[PDB]
């Protein structure tokens, strides 16, 4: 995360092509382990995690350094983070329970502010 | 551009429901005082009834297959 | 090499058997009036 940050920093806005096809590969890479609790285990839980920070990072990244383009596959990278919330939920103690739907919501947030950025 | 043409025409609106619902032309006949081309009325019929105009699986290909893939007044227009 | 190291860090298609997971929060029994093997385990004082 801190290198690829660091690079997509160095390279901002002024394009190139070797980049924009090792990020490309890296979050072709990194996309299918994104927000997957297949087995819920806190060890696993808390790499997920920073999988979806990594991936959010990269997305990030790829659009700092292809900035005012207005290409398409990083275009279709960034629409794909964005739609689809994922998650336990759907396909792939009151205080307690507000407090289980508070991360799961404020993980949504997080994900969200990277994909609009 | 046109409408106000239409709305200068006086027959046009009983005769053009009677076309909306294919009335036959003995009907049409009875309170009608000027002929109608009977030619014209199955013809315009015609054109009115003219209609030419493995889960978690395929979520994982679909969800990559389908937002990966980048595929490069009023409405009023039905 | 690089690209294995990455498969190793970022397996894809490796890990996820069928996403079915329950979801619900797993519940422990403490209670002290039944004797078995993993609860002697958790619980000492017999």
């Amino acid at each position: 995360a801190g290198r690829i940050l660091a690079m997509g920093i160095r390279f901002a806005s002024t394009g190139n092509l070797k980049i924009r096809n090792i990020l490309l590969s890296l979050v072709d890479k990194f996309l299918p382990l994104y927000q997957y609790p297949g087995k819920q285990n806190l060890d696993f839980r808390l790499t997920i995690s920073v999988i979806n920070v990594l991936t959010n990072v990269i997305v990030v990244s790829l659009s700092m350094v292809m900035c005012a383009s207005g290409d398409l596959e990083v275009l279709r990278r960034v629409k794909y983070l964005h739609e689809v919330a994922s998650g336990p939920y759907s396909d792939l103690s009151d205080p307690t329970a507000y407090l289980e739907d508070k991360k799961d919501i404020d993980d949504h947030y997080g994900k969200f502010i990277s994909t609009n950025l | 551009f046109v409408k106000p043409y239409f709305q200068e025409r006086k027959h046009l609106v009983n005769v053009l429901l009677y076309a909306m619902l294919d009335l036959p032309e003995e009907e049409l006949k009875e309170k009608i005082n000027f002929n109608v081309d009977m030619k014209a009325l199955l013809s315009l019929v015609d054109t009115l009834h003219d209609s030419d105009i493995i889960r978690h699986a395929m979520l994982y290909e679909h969800i990559l297959n389908y937002y990966i893939a980048w595929v490069p007044k009023s409405s009023y227009i039905k | 090499g690089i690209n294995k190291v990455l498969d190793h860090l970022a397996p894809s298609e490796l890990i996820k058997p069928v996403k079915s997971c329950h979801n619900k929060p797993s519940v422990l029994v403490l209670d002290d009036r039944i004797v078995d093997a993993a609860t002697k385990d958790l619980y000492v004082n017999g």
